[PDB]
């Protein structure tokens, strides 16, 4: 399964989401490989990652290495494990790093574990035609650091364009928060988003943001900034309608 | 401080089944990649195996594929060679070895073991022979020794009478497939005929003591 | 990858600079090994160094030709280093490349062994020479049966360089079999070395001393 998606080609009946433009997760000219069971393939800013292989409303797993070439040495910006969560219409990738360049020393790495988000796509759902009422419940996963079992529930008052949900589950407690209510506002390539508050007994307690993914506004995808006590940790954020 | 410790070798069958350990300690286990490096008598170092950090991603050499299986245990913080129709061009020390990132075989090796030895072929176990190398009776020094001859498998220890002086030879494997090393002592012609000279063999591969004395005549 | 360290052998004298060779058909790695020991990480790409490696050691280059430079030697520092890719799968390894002490040409001091009784009994019959403190490590002994001249049925072993005078010993083992032994009576052992004007030969007739 995890191998498939390194080394099969595209297939048309393999189920959606079937491909997920790496954006964000590879810059211009670095190179992230990606490696499970006894399959690699490197990637570059710009290509796609056969999701259609990987396993529905699941975690799916990935050893990588990020390199870049200066002068002429290719150091190892980053390593650790790669993480991406598909559904039918969106998918979202997520970096647990382990080691990291040391910047003042070049070729030498550091232990840091760090877990962020890194590209969220799909099929955006325009902001012009989302669904002109109604209400629809999504439900689906929160995972951050070393914990993929976080459940996230989330509905979307299409009449009054506004969102809530919360977070359960997750091992650490201050990361299970409710999604505060927010407004579906229009992105800059009209895409439909919500950003609002994270909030922990009514308290400001970080931020999220959501996209509406899926023609008929099926799935949202997105993240979840939440400040707790030892600094910030970041949530990815998947759910869909039944 | 962090230490490796390989164990599990041994003699093998031609065929036959191993399963090597290296438990480790000083570092976060669950971290880091690791890989097994093996060194046949006599000659230089190979790789033979490398897993992540998650065992997630395993790599092996094009000699050992499908043979040989690495995996690891985060909880013991012990990794695996899983070493199965094993060949006799697999004789060799094994040593298990930390990356210095998560990646499989993408750095250096940063810490080593101490390795184990693992002997395939047909030869059984069987403790050495020991024949003195009497002193001549005719510079103004002597040389006097002992032969440890026909053992399997390797290493045989040679300590002189419990010092300085001695000269022990790597061992030789014979044209039968077992190993015969002789192990020398220079001491002056006066001392002949005047101090015992026992050499003390031991071979635990076979589990044998044996003191044979060396002298003139 | 094919990795080639050249040259195999190098002798030089404390205090002396050493220079060590990699090519490649990067990222670069070198290992130490002492004799009857692990190997242990010397330097990294490009010239980093691990915990307790003194600044003694240094690599540069790029390209194909890479280079591990010992800037003073010490005592300690004579052993057999493994240059090692890791950029690229699979991981290669070097052959290895020596650091013997240099020294003068020290003539071995030669000593033979006629078989003991014992082994005699068993049925088997090993006559041992032996070439004691000696440099440089090259040498050969050719074994003579009655003033022959044997083929296939000796094996040499050799000492690892001595951390005190930097001499090497070896031992011939001339194997054979009781029945055999018994109809020889002269048995020969002429070691050939550049400390010898012409090859010392030691003998003994079986059965006298």
């Amino acid at each position: 399964g995890l191998a498939d998606a390194l080394t099969a080609p595209l297939d048309h009946k393999d189920k959606g989401l079937q491909s997920l433009t790496l954006d964000q997760s590879v810059r211009k000219n670095e190179k992230l490989k990606l490696a499970a069971q006894g399959a690699e393939k490197t990637y570059g800013n710009g290509d796609s990652l056969n999701t259609g292989k990987l396993k529905n409303d699941k975690v799916s797993r990935f050893d990588f290495i990020r390199q870049i070439e200066v002068d002429g040495q290719l150091i190892t910006l980053e390593s650790g494990e790669f993480q991406v969560y598909k559904q039918s219409h969106s998918a979202l990738t997520a970096f647990q790093t382990e080691q990291i360049q040391d910047s003042e020393h070049s070729g030498k790495m550091v232990a840091k574990r760090q877990f962020r988000i890194g590209d969220i796509a799909g099929e955006h759902t325009s902001f012009d035609k989302l669904p002109e009422g109604g209400r629809a419940t999504y439900r689906g996963t929160a995972f951050g650091s070393d914990d993929a079992g976080g459940k996230l529930t989330y509905t979307i008052d299409f009449a009054a364009k506004q969102g809530n949900g919360k977070i359960e589950h997750l091992k650490s407690p201050e990361l299970n928060v409710d999604l505060a209510a927010a407004d579906i506002k229009p992105d800059g390539k009209r895409h439909a988003v919500i950003s609002g508050s994270v909030l922990y007994n009514q308290a400001e307690k970080g931020s999220y943001s959501l996209g509406i993914f899926g023609g008929k506004a099926q799935e949202v995808a997105g993240s979840a900034e939440v400040k707790t006590v030892n600094g910030i940790r970041h949530i990815g954020l998947a759910a869909k309608q039944l | 401080q962090v230490q490796l410790v390989e164990s599990g070798g041994g003699l093998v069958q031609p065929g036959g089944s191993l399963r090597l350990s290296c438990v480790t300690s000083g570092f976060t286990f669950r971290s880091y990649a690791m890989t097994w490096v093996r060194q046949a008598p006599g000659k230089g170092l190979e790789w033979v195996s490398s897993i992540s950090h998650s065992g997630g991603s395993t790599k092996y050499a094009d000699s050992v594929k499908g043979r040989l299986t690495i995996s690891r245990d985060d909880s013991m913080d012990t990794l695996y060679l899983q070493m199965n129709s094993l060949r006799a061009e697999d004789t060799a020390i094994y040593y298990c070895a930390k990356d210095q990132i998560s990646y499989p075989a993408a750095s250096p090796l940063d810490y080593w073991g101490r390795g184990t030895l693992v002997t395939v072929s047909s030869a059984s176990t069987k403790g050495p022979s020991v024949f003195p190398l009497a002193p001549s009776s005719k510079g103004g020094t002597a040389a006097l020794g002992c032969l440890v001859k026909d053992y399997f498998p390797e290493p045989v220890t040679v300590s002189w009478n419990s010092t300085s002086g001695v000269h022990t030879f790597p061992a030789v494997l014979q044209s039968s497939g077992l190993y015969s090393l002789s192990s020398v002592v220079t001491v002056p012609s006066s001392s002949l005929g005047t101090q015992t000279y026992i050499c003390n063999v031991n071979h635990k591969p076979s589990n044998t003591k044996v003191d044979k004395k060396v002298e003139p005549k | 990858i094919v990795l080639t360290q050249s040259p195999g052998t190098l002798s030089l004298s404390p205090g002396e600079r050493a220079t060590l060779s990699c090519r490649a058909s990067f990222s670069l790695a070198w290992y130490q090994q002492k004799p009857g020991q692990a190997p242990r990480l010397l330097i990294y790409a490009p010239s980093n160094r691990a915990t307790g490696i003194a600044d003694r050691f240094s690599g540069s280059g790029s390209g194909t030709d890479f280079t591990l430079t010992i800037s003073r030697l010490e005592p300690e520092d004579f052993a057999v280093y493994y240059c090692q890719q890791y950029g690229s799968s699979p991981i290669t390894f070097g052959q290895g490349t020596r650091l013997e002490i240099k020294r003068t040409v020290a003539a071995p001091s030669v000593f033979i062994f006629p078989p003991s009784d014992e082994q005699l009994k068993s049925g088997t019959a090993s006559v041992v020479c032996l070439l004691n403190n000696f440099y440089p490590r090259e040498a050969k002994v050719q074994w003579k049966v009655d003033n022959a001249l044997q083929s296939g049925n000796s094996q040499e072993s050799v000492t690892e360089q001595d951390s005190k005078d930097s001499t090497y010993s070896l031992s011939s083992t001339l194997t054979l079999s009781k029945a055999d032994y018994e109809k020889h009576k002269l048995y020969a052992c002429e070691v050939t070395h550049q400390g010898l004007s012409s090859p010392v030969t030691k003998s003994f007739n079986r059965g006298e001393c």
